[PDB]
């Protein structure tokens, strides 16, 4: 009755549609962010299907501009199209004023996009989470954002069919002001957890930003290295 | 463990199971059923060609006891047949949703015409529903046929009745059980062959009622 | 206090209590029956190779009493096990509301089976319903054998009842009987089995209804 | 003056007289349920273990008796305190409208499973509807045991029956009996739970369910 | 003339006389039922204290002929009684439409607890219905008592049955009667009381189920 | 039948999606306001979880410019969309007048926004109900706003889960004119009494405005003097 | 069913959603108008609700412009949103044309903006009555006005859930002429009148005009003398 | 299942929803149109109905312009549209052409708005009759309109409740060229015979015009001296 | 219940509309497509019709540019209309900047288009899947895109009914680097393996293009020295 359409309240006040959209995100591949001394991290996951797929083109961790990175999950395409948005939307903000301060800002206008695709007949819900990760003046940032435009920043977090695995690790293991390469090292350890019975995890994606440089995406061989 | 338990119930009864049981269903089974209705049909016709006194209330026919045995014989491995698909399919429907349910309506379906066979063509429930006993016979014939004939038996033998109808009646109940056996035989041949087709139309949904190939997502 | 009345009503039945049913249903409880099976095609077979006398309405067979009587000692623990799922489940259909009701409607399906496996399956009510009784036979095998066999016992012995089809209807109500546990023990084998399957792909909802996440609320 | 008469209604049965009786039965009542379906499995392996005579026709059993009467005892209570709840509700069904129903709908639907424990569980009426009567037993318990065994004896005393089925019977209605009893407990038992349950997380729309003021208007 | 013939019928039967009933029942009528309640336990305690022999088959005993008496004359009065709220609202049902038809829904609604009240509660047709008696007993309840215990005497009397179960059952039959009055009492208060709340919730559209003038029109 | 959208009146005349949506409002964390002697104040409680969040933004107390301020509770999307619009809506009044002579005006185009949300079909009401405090040339002010797009000015006030606990208390405590010390403190005690028992309060939000004056945000530490 | 849509008739040729919309306005605070020698005035109760309630404010009683004010029963938002309408329309007359001549012309145009609101799917009516009370070229005036767009002009009249029992009182107790103070007794006590059993008038809003004056509003003390 | 929205035909090529408007028209007050000797007259049946009303204005008589008036019959806001439809339409003529030649042509522009609202989706009917009255180029003329858009020119006719006696009164008495003051009479004694019986007829509103000259209402006087 | 409307979103996070789409793609004619050294082939099964076709008349494989060849499967006008898409999307990148640096950004605007099929009431997706195979300033490139407007890259691919076996059959017989002449052979051979019960494979269409060069399409003679 209450949850066939995006405009229609539940009486207990819900947005079925939105909860529903929030259920295809959770079947994407598991990602996370961490900030450690001076700067962030994204760890990206992906099930490679067959070995006759481009890797390379693998498009998980996405550059928003050079100092700021998302991934999502949920509905690729949907994922893609919030990508170019999200992209567009620093441009427009760098030539307006000449930069970037608050990388908040940025996130809020994706954020109000997908707000108006819950509130509006004749549309349905971005089914995807992101997580925006860079350094603009405040300092490192870490921002998640879901299908119902709603918005946190965190220390740490992550996204994806293995979230609950990945945060409750988190929950246990993660603390502030590590060096890069030990964040890198618990990240990979979160990640792992997440996994089942036997799996090990092959090569995900890692990309990484400290405070004065632009993003660093570690390439298959430095990935290796902390397999 | 909670998948083992499901795996093994699945091995025991796969679609191997259900198959043997149709492949005998379009052979061996409408034979046999085809001779039982010849034998009835023979058995008719003696005794429609036939006149009773109070000799034929003195002996139950040897020939109708046999043509109903077979018959009751053939309704149990038809039952027993019925259960080991019945089975396949019910060890088979997955996860209750609000979606992704063609293959379930295929499993209810196919479930539901097997039913059918086996509580109204075959008549193996102890009481029928409000629906009533549409098949012509049921799998309980020989003790339903013992019960009407001797009851007409204990009137005539006795200080018996004088009643001529009562006398034709005991004729009747023999022609009758004949050709319950041969409209039964028929309408059952039916069924059967309703269910040798939907079950080999159906089988892959039956088995497999979703199909997990996913995409769309991360 | 009221959310404690409702723990301890939830900490008496909990999943472990109708897991090791389904534990129990899925090892011993078909073996069992299997075995009943068994013990009843082999009473049948006797019968099946038996003349009958007056002698056979002068003592009730020990070896049929024995198989209707483990027929119904089974069917009592079923229905005994049945129950504490039906608890289970019961104690955990939560506040009515007309929405978030997709875990709601996973426990009704689930007693919707449980309760044809009790009613239908084991004929376990005083009464059936206009639907009918479309078990072979039911919880009181006993007692129906029983009445209809002294029903017969009592004409027989009287003098006696003259009707040779009478005589047959003793023969015929040990052997129907017989086939009765037959058919209702491979009935109530796809049942337990349709009701394992169920129950173990579909727990999770059984326990937890509603999983009520964080929200786009503060 | 109206509102007095209806007030007058609600301050007699107030939302702590239907409290009192879940109270009551989450402690005593399910605790005094599970002591006879002990005393009639008790009563029941006695009987398994009897051979039966004629003397068995000359007396009717007390230990029996007395497990039937306890049973009826219970369910009589079990029945007034139910009365006790639905007058609470059905006193505060509302205005009827054709909007405003979510609280109404919560009181409707407790009252189905309340009339469900009154009219099927526990047998309470002169005539069970087309749905038959699924409970093993009923209120009437002691009436349906007297009502049975009494024709078997007066057959057996007579001179009285040959058949060893029926002396065979006299013994199966008192073994069914206490069965029939340890099966309808369990299913009170898990009517009762269920009841339990429903009311306490549905209770302040029980009581309330309409939560009225206009804060859109003036 | 029609708007005469329709004002005669309703000046006849106006909410006056309807509230007398409501009035009658909330006070009077509740008192009474409670003291039949009150003389059924009564009677069933000396009943339960008691041992019986040959002797109570020779009397009908005149204390629970009197408590079932009792019962009638007041079941009587409520049919009467409840048949002048029904009139009241019945002839003021509006003209078919399509349209405007919620307090119409109104006086469906509470006419259909008065029909359950009637038929139900009261047991006052000759034939209950496909869903049963659901009242522990109805109208005519000293004969259905009579009839009940003359049938047993018969047999107790001339030589008597020699059926011990026989002899306990006519000390249930009046046990039973006594149970009968003291559940079916309780139940009838919580319908009276149940309608008694409806209707003054609901009396306006009972009586005027459309009101307004048409000032969109000019 | 009645109750599937905002453009269908039930037969008593009620819009049953309106007040669906005021059932969200009521699942947020509680905030409350009150008038003191020459001042206003807002106080927002935050259930606010995990130690991998950033507790230092996505804050409850919004300013909407220096002398005005609004807390939300509902859907927190919603809130955001509302705040940016009243933001912007003031900065128009400003631009056009020079100044905001009366809050209640700024309030009443916020309120209109959502009122609109309630009238025209192919949309959803906002699930969401503000306070607002500031002060302007009358004086201080309070007024709370709700999805309808009802307003009323008050002396004090809540929103959110604990509203009606937080409003009993301050029928019977509260009193006008209090210097601001002993206003915050009545604050924090009525907050408190809101509370489940047993559990505890874990340092607000606080926010006040005296005539003069623009706001200040009362820090981390000034907090914690008042728990 | 006939009832759901505003664009839909019934077979008696009746809109049951226009019907619903005036149930809402049964639903509010009853208020009057009555004209008197050389004048009309206007009475409304205020549901109050708590001393935490400022009381100055959100006014059942608003000016138009200073000849003409109007009083509104239902929806709020709805009705604010009406008088907003009304105030712009007046204005708009007022440039056009230098003054606003007839006052029925500005209760059309507020009442047409309405009757398309039960003409287009889409929408819903507004759940408003208004009495509009004023002096225009042509003298003293008083009208009403419904969710229909249903007009009359009136000598005394009321809305909102007291509108039966005030119009009977005044059916039998009106006098065309009185001086100010008279009709303004009568009014109290007709309003009086509507209020159940033992219950008390926590002073009402008033406000009148006589020929070649403005509105005046009654203050606190002013009405204090008629309780 | 065929009645439901206006763009529905049938299986009979019926309009429903145009059918259930017409119903509305039925409820109305009964008014009648005559032609008479160089001239036209209309008369209304005034249902007032309570003394706080003013007897004075809304109308059932309204001049469309100098020569030309209308009397309505079904939903009163609707009618008001409709008349101001027709005066501003009447108006755009004038301006056009000079004058306005021929009557038909102005009821033609009434109806084919009418039209407009039986064909177009989110839309309902005018649930209204009128009938037009007065002189153009070819002489006296007088029309009907229904909620269809359907027009006919007549000797003389009615709408409204009393419609059918009315119209069988007329088809019996009505004589062509009668002088006004007996084409008046017959009216009133046509609109009598459609009162339920004992049942007076108070003061109708009564119109006429004559070839040459401009149109005049009857005074409240004037009327009586045919009552 | 939730399989009606792309704007709905099943419970578990579906789209079964735009699932509904992918089968109609499933039914389409096998094409294939596969990277070889310094190359990139499409080969497309056709599948017959009566002698009276003209043959070599509506191509599956189709030239994007002079670099660029698409196959398609599913929804034959569909697929037209994705292709003349594709068409004009390449030369308004190549009037931009004067050239198509990186194929896949072509591959995203015309996922994009499918996209937003995907996401707004009054319009079903496309029912159709493509390959994209050609050279950039990357080297040779290879890409699917189906319904949803979800993107891979690949070294082999294929779409259409015969697609799982064709995929099976190239997981273990692909091999990397090939020359043209056996890349098509294994191409063919990986065709046939897809027919059932001894069926043959009349002449499918080729195309391919390497390094520095333009497409060309393989002539019947040419395809058949394959057979």
């Amino acid at each position: 009755a209450y949850d066939r359409a995006i405009t229609v309240f539940s009486p207990d006040g819900r947005l079925f549609q939105v909860e529903y959209a929030r259920e295809a995100v959770k079947k994407g591949s598991t990602a996370l962010g961490m900030k450690f001394a001076n700067g962030v991290l994204l760890i990206s996951d992906k099930k490679v299907r067959s070995r006759l797929i481009e890797q390379n083109s693998i498009e998980k961790i996405q550059l928003i501009d050079d100092y700021v990175a998302a991934v999502t999950s949920g509905l690729v395409a949907d994922a893609r199209v919030l990508v170019d948005f999200a992209r567009i939307s620093a441009q427009q903000e760098k030539v307006t004023y000449g930069s970037l301060v608050n990388i908040e800002n940025l996130v809020k206008r994706v954020a109000d996009q997908m707000q108006q695709y819950t509130q509006y007949g004749g549309v349905r819900p971005y089914g995807v989470s992101l997580i925006f990760a860079g350094i603009d003046q405040i300092g490192p940032r870490l921002f998640d954002c879901d299908p119902a435009g709603t918005i946190n920043e965190y220390k740490a977090t992550a996204i994806g069919s293995g979230k609950d695995a990945v945060v409750s690790f988190l929950e246990r293991e993660y603390k502030e002001n590590l060096p890069e390469k030990e964040a890198v090292t618990l990240g990979i350890k979160a990640l792992k957890s997440s996994l089942e019975e036997g799996e090990e995890l092959k090569a995900p994606e890692i990309a990484s930003i400290t405070v004065g440089n632009k993003y660093r995406i570690y390439d298959q061989e430095e990935v290796k290295k902390f397999l | 463990k909670r998948a083992a338990l499901i795996q093994n119930l699945r091995d025991s009864y796969t679609e191997t199971s259900s198959f043997a049981v149709i492949e005998e269903w379009a052979a061996g089974t409408l034979q046999e059923i085809e001779g039982i209705a010849k034998a009835a049909a023979e058995a008719h016709g003696v005794i429609r060609n036939s006149t009773y006194g109070r000799a034929q209330a003195e002996k139950s026919p040897e020939q109708l006891l046999g043509v109903l045995q077979r018959y009751q014989d053939l309704c149990h491995n038809v039952y027993c047949q019925a259960e080991t698909i019945r089975t396949v399919i019910a060890i088979r429907i997955p996860e209750h949703k609000e979606e992704d349910n063609l293959g379930v309506a295929v499993q209810h379906a196919v479930l539901k015409i097997i039913d059918e066979l086996e509580i109204k063509t075959l008549g193996s429930g102890e009481k029928s529903g409000s629906g009533g006993a549409p098949t012509p016979i049921g799998m309980y014939a020989l003790r339903e046929y013992l019960s009407a004939r001797s009851t007409v038996e204990d009137k005539l033998l006795g200080g018996g009745s004088q009643s001529p109808s009562l006398l034709l009646e005991l004729r009747q109940i023999d022609a009758d059980f004949m050709l319950k056996v041969e409209l039964a035989t028929t309408h059952l041949s039916t069924m059967v062959r309703a269910v040798i087709n939907a079950y080999l139309l159906n089988w892959k949904k039956l088995i497999q009622p979703r199909t997990g190939s996913d995409h769309m997502v991360s």
